[PDB]
């Protein structure tokens, strides 16, 4: 699978690894977010990562299907 | 860099 990465600037495509099939979108605030919103992570996994509190997380199957807030999937 | 939902360019640290 290919996904959305925040490794990289600005935020690129990568190819898995093999064995994971899902691409993830991680977010949280820190002391900025009433100004800038929730930080951003994108990445890829074999598992989900497993559901924190005070995070959200967001995991998925399909090319691209992580993309950042402010861009369309695909 | 951290990038935040507010933009697509990201931010220092």
């Amino acid at each position: 699978i290919v996904c959305h990465t925040t490794a990289t600037s600005p935020i690129s495509a990568v190819t898995c690894p093999p064995g994971e099939n899902l691409c993830y979108r991680k977010m949280w605030c820190d002391v900025f977010c009433s100004s800038r919103g929730k930080v951003v992570e994108l990445g890829c996994a074999a598992t989900c990562p497993s559901k924190k509190p005070y995070e959200e997380v967001t995991c998925c199957s399909t090319d691209k299907c992580n993309p950042h807030p402010k861009q369309r999937p695909g | 860099w951290r990038y935040y939902e507010s933009s697509l360019l990201p931010y220092p640290d």
